[PDB]
């Protein structure tokens, strides 16, 4: 889906923005929380992208049968 | 057929096997609470960990044994091989589980009954490893579960 | 040297300096662990409704460490009062973790739709047919309820989890070259570093990534037989020709020249800086280690998987045990009393002891990551003349 | 005293030159047997009597090298501890050998066995 | 980012120093 | 046919393991008792607990036995192997289950016997174990009765 | 058509099998801890190691047992005689790395709890040497999953 | 029919003993290596080498497995007698051979991690003598290889 | 018939036989000299006639089986029970020879390590010994490659 | 000269197997189940007998 894809990246920019303006003062803690950040958005798309991946196309079906 | 023979033959397996390993656990577990409690009372009142653990372990061999009992219902499933073999296997599982569950808690208990003398931590802590040990064997019986649920496919 | 921690990072510094310590120019990966641990944790397992409730609890005792601070620990409770932070985040990681999971309190719960996932057609038809479902509708925050979480979608669900766990080792082991790559530029080696980081990295990189790749491909083709094993039947020969099953339509003569290229590599990993020192003027433990690496890579993965199958078996369980529980009491005494033990059973399964499993796999499998990766151990921390009872 | 052990490692290669001789002799004896023709009760029979030839062989032979072994160590052991006394100890090797000369002969009397077509 | 670093203190004023540097400290 | 020599032999192998299970038991129950009495008779009395409570388990296993063997009735139903199965496997499983709760009783209560002869309190730790120890031949007889109940199930 | 009992039996036995090697693992490790304890209490970390080994070896054989039972589907694809013995053959090497894993695991780890009270710097070396034997745990695994997948070929 | 399926029986069952060969050899090792680490920590960082050789040998049999698994394949030729027997043959011959090899390094390598803490030297030697052990295993791997190989007996 | 199936299962056997004889002589030998090894390194250097012996008995085996496996050419004899049961028989008859003959020569070489550590008159002496051993079993390897010659009558 | 004695006996017992290998030819006389049992167990309880001599 890339509207979930342009969902990911605007809250990564919305997290980025907010991390700049929490820790601006550090530039070192800056770059620590915009690392931070990064890996969270890496793993969520991960977590995303297998997510969709599976629903690509299905295998077969369930069966649940009483 | 010769379901029966093979049903209730893994039914009373399960229970012989879990049965015959927890009461070596917990006779263990007995020795090393007794000794303990020689040392010190408080000790003797720590070590009834291990016995519930024991007790846990034939709760559930007697659980997966009356699963797989009201698994036989020849009046409503014919009589299959599959039918029986899977209850043969949910049986041997179970009690092979129970017995190696019962001689791991009563080497714990033994060695968690000589730390309660050596230091109140290191029961503490060998509590964590008999969890663990009562872990696996709840791992083992539910397979079990699922292979008891895999009877399904004979009618 | 030891390097300067918040109170959220005073958990990652005490698992980095139980890993070893580093040079004081050495960098360390203390704090990208701080995520990542907790990101591979998400990943390893999760329960919605208890994790979110552990979560609860760390968040109150954190409120609470003012009086904790006077409030001496006990044991692993003191421990848990200096992690309480990391706890935190990975319990925040295993929501996420959870939401893809989607069995919100362990059990499946429909999404935005009145069902989730449904079946489409097969009116009369049972689930066991060839029609069998349709999913018309996907569930677009978790997968589908259909395809994952009912009776027979387990196997085929359990095979996509073991593949996506393969691609997020490749990431990991990915992660740790770019580490020692970062390193290297760091320790400043004029020629050194291409001769030894760059083929120690990104030979088993691309090894295992000609089998993501198949997988992903796989998964844009979607064929349906071989479910997750297409790639397990493709790399079953190693000798050149066949390969029908090859989704690219040059995937055949690429692989073999990918293998060519990987076993040339192979001494080049190890040869070129052990020949530049003698020109100049281990290796041995280098020698197999990638392939042992790439070992524990798959086996992390396939931990993973497991765990991530063991967990959602115990929710099963427990989900059955509450339905025998409700179903088979008419009278409210019954209920409440079977409803209160599994409660108590499941939060001592989960909450307990498939959480401490977890975390301790996942810990394992960062240091794996990490000693992969770099930092070697070989160094120790700061050393300030503090009062130690007043600091 | 490794003189006399080298006497008693004599006899035991000996004893395994016997056993060469006898695989020899038994692929020679081997009788006619066509691969249609093994299952006559002739045929039978012939087995039977090659079996008990090599059982009869290979175990005395055996218990032989065996005797022959233990009495070379306790003689090694009494010529450290006296050096007259060797030729005794040649004499309970010279038995050893003897013994194993004459399971090879046994082993060569029963070679003339087989009876299949 | 360490580096070696060495302070030489006076005998008397030893005590002082060590006092006051006594809480964190840095080396 | 057939059955009655199966459930006959089960019937037999109950009443043997439970009896051997029994024996143990007391043994080591009165080889505590008489150590105990040798160092204090008057607390000797109260040191033959343990040993009702293995005999008391191997009566409980035999009565489940003679029960089951009862059952057995040729006139009653017609030529099954199912319902001679079932008694074989009631009968092994109550009979092992016996005699791994008897030795395992025999030992802990030993062990709890010469913790009471230094202790007072160690004497209830031991009860307390002893009854841990029971639930061994508890889930014995559970099996037994539902495998009972299987053999009237038989059609 | 009898082959289903044999796959049925494969399948409880690879999780009998790898239930009781890492009940010997954990029983060894525990005992091994218990004497380290009082000695070195703060080596409480450093002996949570060898359990976890002994729970990952755990799971590793129920996902084995898993897939075993979920290969297991006579409805489609009737299973003939190769498919249960297929199923024996892998819960068979299954259980058989389980055990083997797990005792190597119980007497390294208790060698490392004994090796924890005096020189613990030692504790990344007897890390490494667990995660060596568990390397044999995951390669069981791998088989048995390899060896699962010729399952379905084996139906035409 | 079913001699392909005691072909790969065998197959499995050379992983198994290659497994715990390998196991045997590496618990020995990890021994030798904690006696070491207490002696010295130094020493502990050498004598990793026979871990890594025990694995490589259970890497090595778990290959030879795979390659035997690939072996099978019902499209290749029908229900034959021979692909299971030689198959069979081939994976009992290697694991026999791998589980021997590894308890003969097992016990070197036991012997020489003890040997090295005293004297650094011998370690030279010893790192020859696991070589040998370790390559008469591989050779048992190629042996067992070419009966693998040996796969087309019929036409 | 059935005969490929028992001759592959004399070979494995002759193979698996032989390789386990192997590697227990070749543990007796390295433990001995692992142990004699510890007070004089001068003299571990020397001690290589375990290693040798080792690869030897090693070797060995793997001829004789390799030897057994070209022998199976089912396209150029179609061969019969007797044969294959021949052929089994004698391949797992020279395996279990070459297995006995390390053991016991293993056995040896673990005393005379220590023997060698004491002085090098017996260092050759065990030499000497070993040799013997070699020696023998080289006549079982024959004694297996005639009957792997006979076979193929 | 005891052990030269006893290996004369080994001998013998040789000599005695060479004289049964010659009269081994089963053509002559046909052996029955009767016969081939009579003659396995008399020769069983000599060879046990000569073993407990020998002990």
């Amino acid at each position: 889906f890339l509207v979930t894809t342009l969902v990911f990246l605007v809250i990564g920019i919305i997290a980025s923005l907010c991390t700049r303006i929490c820790c601006n003062r550090g530039p070192s803690t800056n770059l620590l929380h915009l690392t931070l950040v990064i890996t969270a958005t890496v793993s969520c798309w991960m977590m995303w992208a297998i997510v969709y991946l599976a629903q690509m196309k299905p295998l077969i079906v369930p069966i649940l049968s009483e | 057929e010769t379901a029966p023979f093979f049903g209730f033959l893994g039914a009373a397996a399960a229970l012989v096997f879990s049965c015959m390993g927890a009461a070596y656990g917990t006779a263990k577990s007995g020795v090393g609470v007794a000794s303990m409690g020689v040392m010190r009372p408080e000790l003797v009142m720590k070590s009834i960990v291990p016995v519930v653990m024991a007790g846990v372990l034939g709760i559930y061999g007697l659980i997966i044994a009356v699963i797989i009992s009201t698994g036989i219902n020849p009046k409503a499933k014919s009589y299959y091989l599959f039918d029986g073999y899977a209850h043969l296997s949910s049986g041997l599982a179970c009690g092979l589980a129970g017995l190696s569950a019962g001689m791991a808690i009563g080497i714990v208990g033994d060695a968690g009954v000589r730390a309660n003398a050596q230091q109140p931590k290191l029961f503490v802590g060998m509590i964590l490893i008999l969890i663990f040990a009562e872990a696996l064997a709840l791992y083992g019986l539910i397979v079990g579960i699922i292979l008891s649920s895999r009877a399904g496919q004979s009618r | 040297t030891y390097f300067r921690t918040n109170k959220f990072t005073s958990a990652f510094q005490e698992i980095v300096d139980a890993y070893g310590v580093a040079k004081y120019r050495e960098a360390n990966p203390g704090v990208f662990t701080i995520v990542t641990f907790p990101f591979l944790f998400a990943v390893m397992f999760g329960d919605w409704g208890h994790g979110i409730c552990l979560l609860l609890g760390t968040l109150v005792l954190i409120v609470r460490e003012k009086k904790l601070a006077s409030q001496k620990l006990d044991d692993i409770t003191d421990m848990t009062f200096g992690g309480r932070y990391v706890i935190l985040m990975m319990a925040l990681f295993s929501i996420y973790t959870g939401l893809i999971y989607n069995e919100f309190f362990s059990v499946p719960f429909e999404i935005f739709s009145h069902s989730a996932y449904a079946c489409r057609d097969l009116s009369c038809s049972e689930a066991t047919t060839v029609g069998l479902i349709k999913v018309r509708d996907t569930y677009p925050f978790g997968v589908d309820p259909v395809w994952h979480g009912s009776r027979s979608e387990l196997p085929f669900l359990n095979s996509l989890k073991m593949k996506m766990s393969i691609l997020l080792g490749v990431a990991q082991m990915n992660l740790g070259i770019i580490l020692s790559y970062f390193n290297a530029t760091f320790f400043r080696i004029g020629v050194n570093i291409w001769c030894q980081f760059i083929p120690q990295i990104i030979f088993l990189n691309s090894l295992f990534g000609y089998l993501s790749l198949l997988i992903i491909l796989k998964w844009i083709t979607g064929s349906q037989a071989d479910l997750y094993h297409v790639m397990i039947y493709m790399f079953l020969s190693p000798t050149d020709e066949l390969g029908d099953n090859q989704l690219f339509p040059g995937q055949k003569t690429a692989q073999l020249v990918l293998l060519l290229l990987a076993f040339v590599s192979v001494p080049w990993m190890l040869l070129p800086k052990p020949f530049i020192l003698k020109m100049q003027h281990h290796q041995m433990i280098h020698t197999i280690e990638f392939v042992l690496g790439a070992v524990s890579n798959t086996a992390s993965y396939l931990r993973l998987w497991a765990l991530s199958l063991a967990h959602s078996e115990l929710s099963s369980v427990f989900y059955e045990k509450v339905l025998l529980l409700a179903w088979g009491y008419n009278n409210i005494l019954i209920l409440i009393v079977g409803i209160i033990v599994f409660i108590f059973a499941t939060v001592g399964v989960l909450l307990v002891m498939e959480t401490l499993s977890a975390f301790l796999h996942a810990l394992r499998l960062h240091w794996v990551e990490f000693q992969n990766k770099f930092y070697e151990g070989d160094g120790y921390k700061f050393s300030p003349f503090s009062f130690a009872l007043l600091d | 005293i490794t003189s006399k052990n080298l006497i008693s490692v004599i006899f035991c290669e000996a004893v395994a030159i016997y056993g060469v001789i006898v695989a020899i002799i038994l692929q020679t004896k081997l009788e006619s047997v066509p691969a249609s023709q093994i299952y006559a009760p002739e045929s039978l029979r012939a087995g039977y009597a090659i079996f008990a030839s090599g059982i009869i062989v290979g175990f005395a032979n055996l218990v032989c090298g065996l005797c022959v072994g233990i009495i070379g160590s306790s003689c090694a052991l009494s010529d450290a501890q006296n050096s007259s006394l060797f030729v005794k100890i040649l004499v309970i090797e010279i038995f050893g050998s003897a013994l194993g000369l004459f399971g090879v002969i046994v082993g060569i009397i029963m070679s003339a066995q087989a009876s299949w077509p | 980012p360490m580096q070696l670093v060495q302070i030489i203190i006076p005998i008397e004023s030893a005590h002082l120093t060590v006092s006051y540097l006594g809480e964190l400290g840095l080396l």
